[PDB]
């Protein structure tokens, strides 16, 4: 494939590894989810624009709409985690081991 | 009507901004159906030629298709000039 | 014995009892009528 | 795994035993590394060194089982002069199970492993001979 | 329409039926402190429903024909036996206390259901909020073990959190020596065995815990023995309460609907009173429970769901 | 939650699943999953406690990650085929990503860790939806893409799910975690037969949903969530202990009960393809499921555990819970075997 | 055959299940069992209580079951129709064999001694 | 039951069981062929419907 | 028919019903009635079927 696809596919993989390798802040990982959506938007937009798939031009817009619903949902849960524990640390969410 | 009319005069006193909003949104929803000029909007949009008009192969039996653009046959925009 | 509180189901719910028997009769009549249609249609398509 | 598996089955029984032990040891080491990766990821070691100690202990144990099996089963085939017999994999399988008991220091695990590793290895040779399919291709 | 989400949607909302006279009043005090009489007068003058204190056979009074059942169907727990032998080896003291808490929990749900469904307030005599004073008194006299206290607290935590405290808490403060005289004049032989240290513990818990706690969330009226005699003066006190505090101000139709769905489902109300914690005082062997359960089903009108018992005159069963 | 809000959110859960099942376009399939994920989170948080907050957080992170992998697969498929039609994928890397994404959404091993924890952390009513209705959308997608699924990958996921589901349930005393590990094991049977006969996948799915709904409804009726609280049921509703026994035996796959039908038919379709080792291994491993189902029957119906004094107060009140469809579900859960040839309606 | 149709029109050339079908009777029996379980879980007299409710349990089971059996029978007809049409279209894949009698076919004898 | 009825009832039973057994063998061989060659009603995995294509003259000629 | 002894007809009737259903099964297995090589014969002037 063309060389741009190398860097966009690399960007998605970097964000995916970022998502799968948590640190402490839950917000750091929610950022990696938004990054994953950014790389999909760019990769989808390039393919659609290059091929002149006219009707598909709206598809990246729809992707962003549900990226925001995902982001808003992630922040709402972060608020409730923050209220319960005083931090958004993910190691506090271990009650359900038992 | 009195209950609604009394309700109208109440919201004018308390929330005139929301009275205007619902009034404006209502005219948006309703007037396009009552307007007599709405039909021309589609006609104008349809008459704008973004594409080349590919000619038809004269098979010898399409009497309503113009041979030349200045021939009588075909759609006309006289309605649009008088608009 | 005689309940200190009137039971919720102390007396029949006649609106329900009527609907339940009415539905059963309707479904049975529909089923029988449907079956007769199928038998008649089946013989016609098969020249019987 | 596909390539390391072909190597083993592509070199005949009793011919080039050293090459056989390379393949089975390579399989065992890969299995031990996979076990270490999941173990280290799901039960965090107390320190980086302890994670390395646990990995090297599992990977060596798994490679030792693979080495003793691939060697013994090849030696049995060579000595017995019967390269098609499942019994060789039973002897190799049990020996691997015995080594597992050794690395674990537990005759009971050694005995149980010898039985089930031995039988499992014997079943593997039979399936190879007869064409038994584990992940059978859809046909009907 | 039985109350549910459908009834709520169609309009059955608590704030429609609830007025300024929809209050939950609890009357508390020591033994022989005059609660019962004061509670009955307050209910009659304010026009509320009166709930006589929940005893051993409270639950029988609400199901079946409303008459007390034999004592084997209450666990054989006896209040008289508690006075005769507070340190019984069969665990009667705590078993009785655990049974009584559950009876109060049930009565509170019934009071709340009446208040939310009709808007008429209610008057109780003690409640789940003040039942612990007896437990604390029992423990300080050595009538129960620390484990019984732990079990009581586990049950309370997961039950009392679901309800709202009373609007008004009325306390009748009768000093212990006066109570001892009152118990002595009453006459029943078993209650005469109560020791003053036991009654002082009830008083210490009432003032050391209940009242400071209730104050932050309820209107508290603390009367002496003489003030309490004239119920008219107490009613006057209640009528001019401001009601500026407590969790009732934060209630809305959405929340009271969730509360109504709980208090009308008694098995849900009593869910955690039988948590699988095996204290000897309350654990019943399988052979005993099986036998008693069979005998309970053989009582008049208890084999089947209410309204399906032909032995007691229920008709139209084949259509019900 | 307002009753009208609850109904609207439930209909959005169903609409999201239905969008996945009627869509011919990958974008609409992805939208359906997103809409479904959006509406289920408030159902998980409906009780507002730290365990429900943790459950919902773990669910959102897993589902949202899987959706990214799903959308990645769709975009790769678009690059190598120039179309969005829901069907076989045209790139093996796109097939791996979509298969892993659907396995994540299904909670199949080794992507299974969230199922026991999320189910434990939410109410019984919400767990019922999670372990039944939520399997429909990912399964319907697999039903359409299976021609391009890697056979070794899907059978590896199926085998690991049966082992981990069976082993995991052995150590549980909480009912919700028992149902979660049971669900993981049953998912393995569904996807093991998928490459061979997808019709048998639907039968297993339908029968599993009926039996799972029956169990959750009976747990809800008594408001029981632990083994020990379920052991008091004999001293309250004896009939319910018998229904629980019959369903648990059925879920274990014992003849002549319904739950034996899917295992029977899946073994048939696998042996027809000369798959002998795998169905034998699966059936023997499923004996772990039967073991910890049997333990429940022992503590619930076949013995009488100790009770408490306060239980006597429960004798005086009738069951008030809706128990919707329970009489029908339990009959279907147990008495369907004589009608097995009815599976052709699913073709 | 027809897309997302429960009973394609071609299915009407088949005879409907008889209302005395043994499978339909079993389905009706299941409806009866459901009615009894409904009474039992609600502590109503199992046999007698709510006969109208029991009737609807039987009738609704029979009603749904009749259409399932009608579709079940149809799908097996389609399976047979497809299989025989395929055999006609590929004779060389399904040759008719020459059948030999046992007097001609050699079978080994294994003594049981 | 007399031997003749049982005897001839057995032949009726044997005929049905023999006919079913042959069909089962035919079904397995038909399924094997249909799946390998894709030339039959079964294992007919959908391709894109060609009625979706638009054959109108486009904005540019070379398509 | 008494209120005290009607239950004693359930099993006898099940036997009669089971006997009856067995005979109706024999009516679906007549493909070789009077057609086997061993027993095929002619019908006696008055007979209808060799076995029913
Ligand atoms: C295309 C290329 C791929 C694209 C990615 C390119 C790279 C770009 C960056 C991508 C994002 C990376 C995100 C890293 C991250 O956030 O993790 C933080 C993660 C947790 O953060 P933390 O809270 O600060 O903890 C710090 C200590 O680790 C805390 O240590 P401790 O207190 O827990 O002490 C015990 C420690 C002991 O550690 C061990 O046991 C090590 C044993 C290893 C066996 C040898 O336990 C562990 O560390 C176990 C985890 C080790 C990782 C799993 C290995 C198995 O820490 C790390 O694991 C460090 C990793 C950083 C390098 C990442 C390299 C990425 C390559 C991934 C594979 C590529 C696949 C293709
Ligand atoms: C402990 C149990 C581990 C079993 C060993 C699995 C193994 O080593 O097999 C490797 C396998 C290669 O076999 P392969 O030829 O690619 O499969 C096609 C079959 N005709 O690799 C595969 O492709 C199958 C994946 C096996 C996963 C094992 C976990
Ligand atoms: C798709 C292809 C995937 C193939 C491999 C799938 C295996 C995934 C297993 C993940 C689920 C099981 C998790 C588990 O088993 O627990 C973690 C386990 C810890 O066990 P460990 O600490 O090593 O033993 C201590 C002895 N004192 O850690 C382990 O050691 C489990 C190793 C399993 C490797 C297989
Ligand atoms: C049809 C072809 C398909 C074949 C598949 C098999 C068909 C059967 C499917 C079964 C489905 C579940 C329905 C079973 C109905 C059970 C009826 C029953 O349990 O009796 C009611 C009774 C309830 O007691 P109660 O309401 O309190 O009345 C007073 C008596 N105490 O119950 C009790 O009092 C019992 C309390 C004590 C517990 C005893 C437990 C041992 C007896 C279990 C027998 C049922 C086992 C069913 C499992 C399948 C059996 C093959
Ligand atoms: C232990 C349980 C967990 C592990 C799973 C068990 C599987 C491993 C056992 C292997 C048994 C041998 C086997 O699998 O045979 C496969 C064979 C395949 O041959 P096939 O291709 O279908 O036919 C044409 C031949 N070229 O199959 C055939 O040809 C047909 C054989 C008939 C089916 C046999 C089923 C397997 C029986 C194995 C267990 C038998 C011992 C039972 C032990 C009972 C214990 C109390
Ligand atoms: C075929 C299988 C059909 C399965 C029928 C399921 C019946 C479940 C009914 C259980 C008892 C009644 C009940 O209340 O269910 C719980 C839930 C409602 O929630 P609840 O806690 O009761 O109160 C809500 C107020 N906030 O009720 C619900 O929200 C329904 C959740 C179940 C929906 C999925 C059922 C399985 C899939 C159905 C499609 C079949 C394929
Ligand atoms: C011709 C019919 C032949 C019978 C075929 C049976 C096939 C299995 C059907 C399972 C469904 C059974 C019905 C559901 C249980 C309802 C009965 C019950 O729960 O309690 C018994 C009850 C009497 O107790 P009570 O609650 O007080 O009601 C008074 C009514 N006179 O009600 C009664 O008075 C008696 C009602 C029947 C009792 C059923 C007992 C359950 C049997 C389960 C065993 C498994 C079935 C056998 C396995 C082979 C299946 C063919
Ligand atoms: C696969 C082969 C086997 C075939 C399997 C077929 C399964 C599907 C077949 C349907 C199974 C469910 C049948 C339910 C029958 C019992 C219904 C009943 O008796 O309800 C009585 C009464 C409500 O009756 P009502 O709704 O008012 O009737 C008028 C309808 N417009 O009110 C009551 O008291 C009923 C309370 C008990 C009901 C349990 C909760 C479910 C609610 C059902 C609502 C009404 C169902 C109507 C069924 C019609 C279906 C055609
Ligand atoms: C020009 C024709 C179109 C006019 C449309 C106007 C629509 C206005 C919508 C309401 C906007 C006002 O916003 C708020 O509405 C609520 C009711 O919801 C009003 O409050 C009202 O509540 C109920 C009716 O619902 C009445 O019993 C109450 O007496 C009245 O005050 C408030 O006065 C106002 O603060
Ligand atoms: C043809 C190729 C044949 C390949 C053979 C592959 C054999 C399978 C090897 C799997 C990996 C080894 O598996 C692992 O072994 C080590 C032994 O040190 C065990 O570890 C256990 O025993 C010893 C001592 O007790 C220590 O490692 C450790 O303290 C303890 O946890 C683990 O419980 C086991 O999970
Ligand atoms: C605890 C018990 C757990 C379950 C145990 C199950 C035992 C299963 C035994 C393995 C089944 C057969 O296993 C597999 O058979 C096929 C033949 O079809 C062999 O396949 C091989 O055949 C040819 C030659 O025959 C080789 O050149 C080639 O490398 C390979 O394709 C595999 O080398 C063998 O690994
Ligand atoms: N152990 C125990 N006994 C209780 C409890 N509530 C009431 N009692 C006993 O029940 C009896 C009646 O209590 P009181 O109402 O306070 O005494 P009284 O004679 O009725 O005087 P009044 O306050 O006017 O009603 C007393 O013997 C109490 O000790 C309780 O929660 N635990
Ligand atoms: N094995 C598959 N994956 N396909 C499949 N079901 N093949 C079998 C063909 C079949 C079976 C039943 C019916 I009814 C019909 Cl019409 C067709
Ligand atoms: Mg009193």
């Amino acid at each position: 494939m063309s060389m741009v696809y190398m860097n966009i596919m690399m960007a998605f993989t970097v964000s995916l590894v970022g998502l799968l390798m948590y640190r402490s802040h839950l917000m750091s990982s929610l950022l990696c989810l938004e990054g994953m959506m950014l790389s999909l938007f760019v990769m989808a937009a390039l393919t659609i624009l290059n091929s002149h798939f006219t009707l598909a031009s709206m598809m990246p817009i729809i992707l962003l709409v549900f990226a925001a619903c995902e982001a808003a949902l992630g922040l709402s849960l972060l608020v409730m985690v923050s209220n319960t524990y005083g931090t958004d640390y993910v190691q506090n969410l271990n009650l359900l081991q038992c | 009507a009195e209950r609604v009319a009394a309700f109208l005069k109440n919201v004018w006193a308390k929330e005139p901004v929301l009275v205007a909003s619902f009034a404006i949104a209502g005219l948006a929803v309703i007037l396009p159906t009552l307007s007599p000029y709405t039909k021309y909007s589609l006609m104008i949009n349809r008459a704008t030629p973004y594409n080349y008009p590919v000619p038809l192969r004269d098979d010898g039996n399409m009497p309503d298709v113009p041979s030349h653009p200045q021939d009588p046959q075909g759609p006309s925009l006289e309605w649009l000039k008088r608009l | 014995k005689f309940y200190i509180q009137e039971p919720p189901h102390g007396s029949p719910n006649w609106l329900k009892v009527g609907l339940t028997l009415g539905t059963s009769v309707f479904l049975w009549i529909y089923l029988i009528k449907q079956h007769n249609e199928d038998v008649l249609e089946y013989k016609r398509r098969n020249g019987l | 795994a596909k390539t390391v598996l072909r190597q083993y089955w592509d070199i005949p029984e009793g011919t080039e035993c050293h090459r056989k032990t390379y393949a089975t040891t390579s399989i065992g080491g890969a299995a031990g590394l996979v076990v270490s990766a999941y173990s280290v990821a799901l039960k965090t070691p107390t320190s980086f060194l302890e994670g390395v100690a646990r990995t090297g202990r599992y990977t060596f144990t798994a490679a030792a089982i693979g080495a003793i099996f691939g060697l013994t089963s090849c030696i049995s085939a060579q000595v017995r002069e019967k390269p098609d017999d499942p019994l060789n994999y039973l002897i190799g399988g049990c020996a691997g199970g015995l080594i597992l008991g050794a690395r674990t220091r537990s005759y009971g695990i050694g005995a149980a492993a010898c039985a089930y590793m031995g039988l499992t290895a014997a079943l593997v040779k039979m399936g190879q001979l007869e064409g038994w399919q584990v992940f059978a291709e859809p046909k009907v | 329409l039985q109350y549910g989400p459908l009834a709520y949607i169609l309009g059955e909302k608590a704030t429609k039926k609830m007025t300024e006279k929809s209050k939950l009043i609890t009357v508390d005090g020591n033994i022989c402190s005059g609660k019962s009489k004061l509670a009955k007068e307050i209910a009659e003058k304010l026009g509320l429903k009166h709930f006589p204190e929940a005893g051993i056979h409270y639950v029988d009074s609400t199901t079946g024909d409303g008459k007390p059942l034999p004592v084997q169907f209450s666990g054989n727990c006896s209040l008289e036996k508690f006075y005769d032998d507070p340190k019984s080896n069969d665990g009667n003291s705590y078993r009785l206390q655990a049974w009584l808490y559950a009876s109060r929990l049930l009565q509170y749900a019934d009071a709340l259901e009446h208040l939310l469904s009709t808007g008429q307030g209610v008057v109780l005599e003690r409640s789940i909020y003040s039942d612990f004073v007896f437990l604390e008194a029992m423990y300080r006299q050595g009538f129960i073990r620390k484990q019984c206290v732990d079990h009581y607290n586990q049950v309370k935590k997961v039950t009392i959190c679901e309800y709202l405290p009373p609007h008004v808490v009325v306390y009748v403060d009768v000093p212990v020596p006066e109570v001892q005289s009152r118990i002595q004049k009453k006459g029943n032989p078993h209650e005469m065995k109560i020791t003053s240290a036991y009654l002082q513990d009830i008083e210490n818990a009432y003032k050391g815990t209940f009242l400071p706690e209730m104050s932050e969330k309820c209107e508290v009226l603390q009367y002496s023995a003489w003030e309490a005699q004239d119920a008219e003066k107490v009613v006057e006190d209640i009528e001019y309460l401001k009601y500026d505090k407590g969790p009732w101000l934060d209630q809305n139709d959405r929340k009271l609907h969730k509360l109504r769905m709980l208090v009308q489902d008694k098995l849900e109300v009593l869910n955690y009173t039988s948590i699988p914690v095996f204290l000897p005082e309350v654990t019943v062997g399988a052979h005993q429970s099986d036998q008693v359960f069979q005998e309970f089903t053989e009582l008049p009108g208890r084999k089947y769901r209410a309204g399906y018992n032909e032995d007691v005159g229920d008709k139209w069963i084949w259509l019900k | 939650m307002n009753p009208i809000i609850f109904i609207i959110i439930l209909l959005t859960i169903m609409l999201g699943t239905i969008i996945v099942m009627i869509s011919s376009h990958w974008l609409l399939v992805w939208i359906g999953f997103e809409m479904n994920m959006l509406a289920i989170i408030p159902i998980m948080m409906k009780n507002h406690n730290p365990r429900a907050t943790e459950a919902s957080t773990k669910y959102f992170l897993t589902q949202s990650t899987a959706s990214m992998l799903l959308m990645m697969a769709v975009i790769i498929n678009l690059m190598f085929s120039g179309q969005w039609t829901v069907m076989k994928l045209f790139n093996p890397m796109a097939s791996m990503l979509m298969t892993m994404a659907l396995a994540m959404k299904l909670g199949m091993a080794p992507f299974h860790f969230w199922v026991p924890e999320v189910t434990q952390g939410i109410p019984l009513s919400s767990g019922l939806i999670l372990l039944t209705w939520q399997k429909l959308a990912p399964m319907s997608v697999l039903y359409q893409i299976f021609p391009s699924i890697n056979l070794n990958l899907i059978l590896t996921l199926s085998v690991l799910s049966i082992l981990i589901g069976g082993w995991g349930g052995l150590n549980q005393t909480q009912l919700r975690k028992i149902m979660a590990y049971s669900s993981i094991a049953h998912m393995g049977w569904m996807t093991a037969v998928l490459p061979y006969n997808p019709t048998m996948t639907l039968l297993n799915l339908i029968i599993y949903i009926i039996m799972t709904s029956t169990m959750f409804t009976m747990f809800m009726a008594n408001s029981t969530t632990t083994t020990l609280s379920l052991s008091h049921t004999w001293n309250k509703t004896p009939i319910m202990t018998v229904l629980i026994l019959a369903t648990l035996l059925s879920m274990g796959g014992l003849p002549p009960l319904s739950g034996f039908m899917p295992k029977w038919m899946i073994i048939q379709e696998m042996t027809k393809n000369n798959s002998i080792i795998l169905p034998t291994f699966m059936a023997i491993t499923a004996l772990l499921n039967l073991y910890f189902y049997m333990r429940l029957t022992y503590s619930t119906t076949l013995t009488m555990f100790p009770s408490t004094n306060n239980m006597k107060m429960k004798w005086q009140f009738p069951l008030m819970k809706k128990m919707t469809f329970l009489p029908t579900m339990v009959v279907l859960s147990t008495m369907m075997l004589p009608l097995t040839p009815m599976l052709s309606v699913l073709e | 055959r027809a897309t997302f149709q429960f009973l394609p029109d071609e299915a009407r050339s088949l005879p409907p299940p008889k209302l005395t079908d043994p499978r339909l009777a079993f389905v009706g029996f299941l409806g009866y069992c459901s009615g009894l379980i409904d009474n039992a879980i609600r502590r109503r007299p199992v046999l007698l209580a709510g006969l109208h409710r029991q009737l609807l349990y039987i009738t609704s089971f029979v009603f749904v079951g009749y259409y399932l059996l009608k579709r079940q029978d149809y799908m097996y007809a389609v399976r047979d129709h497809d299989m025989f049409s395929y055999i006609k279209s590929h004779p060389e894949d399904f040759p008719e064999k020459d059948k030999k009698t046992y007097g001609e076919v050699f079978e080994e004898f294994h003594p049981v001694r | 039951d007399g031997p003749e009825k049982n005897y001839e009832r057995t032949m009726a039973i044997l005929q049905i069981e023999a006919e079913k057994a042959e069909l089962r063998l035919k079904e397995l061989e038909v399924r094997r062929l249909m799946r390998a060659r894709g030339d039959g009603p079964w294992f007919h995995y959908p391709t894109i419907d060609k009625e979706l294509i638009d054959h109108s003259p486009k904005a540019t000629p070379d398509n | 028919v008494v209120r005290d002894h009607w239950v004693h007809v359930l099993v006898p009737m099940g036997f009669v019903f089971g006997y009856y259903l067995d005979r109706k099964n024999d009516e679906k297995l007549t493909a070789f009635r009077n057609k086997s090589l061993l027993y095929k014969r002619e019908l006696k002037p008055n007979e209808e079927v060799t076995w029913k």
